[PDB]
């Protein structure tokens, strides 16, 4: 989810609130930008066979009539074994299994009554590279300072040499999806101590483009010479184990980091720095925001932090055990969608022990790089900006749809619409929502070769 | 399981035209009988400032004789300065400052500098304009404070670094 | 308490024992690449003209008239006057008969009594050259 969110800001807390269980009501009269919030957290995933009617039609037809008329989004079908998300140019066949977007399964049924009446890997989903050695990756405070790093990714890693091992593939490896070209790949810098990285660098070998600099990321001097300014996303992850002396003193570590970055001064602010937050405790949430409110008997996903995608924990991960008794396919949509498609015998191959083994590329391993990716787009500016002005969201999905295949999941605007550049995430709003030119859509991006 | 009834709780009176400051941290009995000596003191000239202390544990019998003694104006209360709903209790917004006592002999001055660290943060994110003073125990550590966004020294934040003002 | 009743109090007690700190040399060294140097201006020369903490004997030297019987006012006023030094204490033997110890008198009054084997602590100012 923190990879996820690195190419799309705010997409861990759409994630998080699609796989649990809320019963929303609609409110007569408060916050205005909570109200909209709220109702986003009433969605998740729904699965339901779809009507004899949609037998035919292409996927694309296919879900934009859903939106329009049964008011569901449909943006993953099962082809028979695999689940495609959104796929391009797919017949509906029949007795497809269909992923919908509702409050409810009540309004999900409405879909089956409808009527008339050596470049990449073996599986060459991810990039490979020939095993870069750890000290070739080593970069010094001159070094990383004259170097240009522009719209990089820089991990905050807080780990003693002794502190188990949290897997940094699974954050980096996402990244490395074929789905992106290799000009457009993200810069990864990970800043933190090289005994600890030492034991991890086992399976970042064949990873491109990484990059290790030693030090504290609290210092003022290790993210200057980084450039936090100018990265797309800081992540501040902890893998020290918690001395349990107290549950407010668990997350000071990243609380201080998260401050840090937040007064230091460029000759841009880094206040405006996009940044998400690992938290062992729900509790510590408070902390990281300071013009809000903070009670400690709130849930985690009504704090602002989490509603604007900036902080996380594996405390919302726990709905994910109801959810994949109900429905295998349901996990596995989950996992295609968050690590960049890992194929089931790549974690065979990943269970060897001989690390991640590359492949010569063909026609038939190619194919496997068409698939849609998460991105984010503005209406600020392109041929999309019509509707930013007073477009409704229900036009914006219909003409991205048509136009390039893009399916719109959600909204990322300014919580304060006048002071403060704090966006929260807006899930699925209604088709009759108004739009704003300052708003950013989250979308399913196609593959594009070339 | 019945017990006894809360000794300490509840909320500050508010009084008008009040000056009242909030004292955390190392609450012991040699820390509050001689700050409260050096604070009330006949040499010094005499301000009508109330003095509120915060703290986890119950007092000791020795400690609950010595805020008797100063019943008028000294109070105690129960709680955390690491929770927003006792931070109301004692109405720090409404105090001129909010002094951080330190446990000077601790077995880690890093452990003891931390959790005091902490303490500000959690009072600051509760209102920034309070007047904030704390006790470091080591140098190193005052870097994180000043890089607090909401840490500013010409409105009246103060650090006294032991480590520095000893060697110096 | 100090720095609660007055904050300027706890200003003059850092610039007198760490031989002056400025607020933006705290900033400098918490970005943590230590002590950064610099090259000298006219007016960045100008900050070495401040007063020092240091001790005299009237033992021997131009002052040493007021160590036999002179009073400590007489001797306050003369060394301000002449060399701009502000007399804070003595720093005398406990025994006047021995052991070399001494202890420290805080602000003797205008009409206290000096010895040949008394020293001063001084505020001197800075001698260029
Ligand atoms: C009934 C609830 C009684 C709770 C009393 C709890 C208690 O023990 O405190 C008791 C307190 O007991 C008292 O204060 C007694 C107060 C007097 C009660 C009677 C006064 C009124 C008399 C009756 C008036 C009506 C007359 C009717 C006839 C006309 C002492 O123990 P401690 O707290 O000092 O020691 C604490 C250690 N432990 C906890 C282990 C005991
Ligand atoms: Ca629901
Ligand atoms: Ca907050
Ligand atoms: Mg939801």
């Amino acid at each position: 989810f923190i990879a996820q969110s690195c190419l799309a800001p705010g997409f861990s807390t759409m994630m998080a609130n699609l796989f649990a269980m809320r019963s929303f009501k609609t409110s007569p009269d408060m916050q205005s930008w909570t109200n909209d919030y709220l109702r986003g957290t009433g969605m998740e995933m729904y699965t339901e066979t779809l009507s004899p009617t949609f037998i035919g039609i292409p996927f694309a037809q296919a879900t934009e009539l859903c939106f329009s008329k049964l008011k569901l989004l449909l943006l993953a079908i099962e082809i028979k074994s695999k689940i495609s998300i959104n796929p391009r140019g797919a017949k509906i066949q029949a007795n497809t299994q269909g992923f919908f977007i509702a409050q409810s399964a009540d309004e999900v049924k409405r879909a089956w009554f409808y009527c008339k009446a050596m470049k990449y890997d073996s599986t060459g989903m991810f990039h490979w590279s020939p095993a870069k050695s750890l000290e070739d990756c080593i970069l010094d405070r001159n070094q990383a300072a004259m170097t240009v790093l522009n719209g990089h990714v820089v991990v905050c890693l807080f780990a003693d040499p002794d502190s188990p091992l949290i897997g940094l593939r699974n954050l980096v490896m996402p990244l490395r999806a074929s789905n992106f070209h290799y000009h457009e790949l993200k810069h990864v810098v990970i800043v933190g101590s090289v005994d600890y990285i030492r034991r991890e660098w086992k399976m970042l070998q064949n990873l491109p483009k990484i990059s290790v600099l030693n030090g504290s990321p609290l210092s003022r001097a290790d993210l200057r010479a980084v450039n936090v300014n100018l990265c797309d996303m800081c992540c501040i992850l902890s893998a020290k184990v918690p001395s349990n002396d107290d549950p407010t003193l668990a997350d000071k570590e990243a609380i201080l980091a998260s401050l840090n970055i937040k007064a230091m001064t460029f000759d841009v602010y880094g206040a405006n720095v996009p940044m998400i937050t690992e938290l062992v405790n729900d509790g510590n949430v408070q902390f990281l925001d300071q013009d809000d409110d903070d009670d400690p008997d709130t849930e985690l996903y009504l704090t602002q932090p989490f509603a604007c995608g900036t902080a996380f924990a594996v405390s919302v991960l726990d709905s994910l055990m109801s959810t994949t008794y109900f429905n295998q396919n349901a996990l596995t949509l989950i996992r295609s969608l968050i690590t960049g498609g890992a194929t089931p015998e790549l974690e065979l191959i990943l269970a060897e022990g001989a690390g991640l083994r590359g492949g010569y590329s063909t026609v038939e391993s190619l194919s496997n790089r068409d698939r849609c990716r998460v991105g984010q787009i503005s209406l600020y500016d392109g041929p999309l900006a019509q509707f930013g002005e007073c477009g409704k969201y229900g036009d914006l999905f219909v003409a991205a749809l048509k136009s390039y295949g893009m399916l719109c999941i959600g909204l990322y605007r300014f919580r304060d619409t006048s002071a403060s550049s704090k966006r929260y995430v807006i899930t699925n709003p209604p088709d009759d929502f108004s739009l704003l030119p300052t708003d950013q859509v989250f979308v399913l991006m196609q593959f594009d070769p070339g | 399981l019945i017990g006894t009834r809360a000794k300490y709780g509840g909320t500050l009176k508010n009084e008008k035209g009040r000056r009242h400051i909030v004292v955390c941290g190392h609450i012991t009995y040699e820390s509050v009988s001689h700050f409260l000596k050096d604070f009330l003191h006949e040499d010094r000239e005499d301000v009508d400032v109330e003095v509120v202390f915060l703290h986890r544990k119950p007092p000791d019998l020795e400690l609950e004789g010595l805020f008797k003694r100063h019943f008028t104006t000294v109070e105690f209360f129960q709680g955390t300065i690491m929770n927003p709903i006792d931070l109301q209790r004692v109405k720090v917004h409404e105090a001129d400052a909010c002094l951080v006592l330190a446990n000077k002999y601790c077995q880690d001055p890093d452990a003891e500098d931390a959790a005091n660290i902490m303490r500000v943060i959690s009072i600051k994110n509760y209102s920034d304009d309070i007047r904030v003073i704390i006790q470091l125990m080591q140098y190193h550590n005052k870097a994180y404070l000043l890089n607090i966004p909401s840490w500013d020294w010409k409105q009246g934040d103060d650090v006294i670094c032991l480590a520095e003002l000893k060697l110096g």
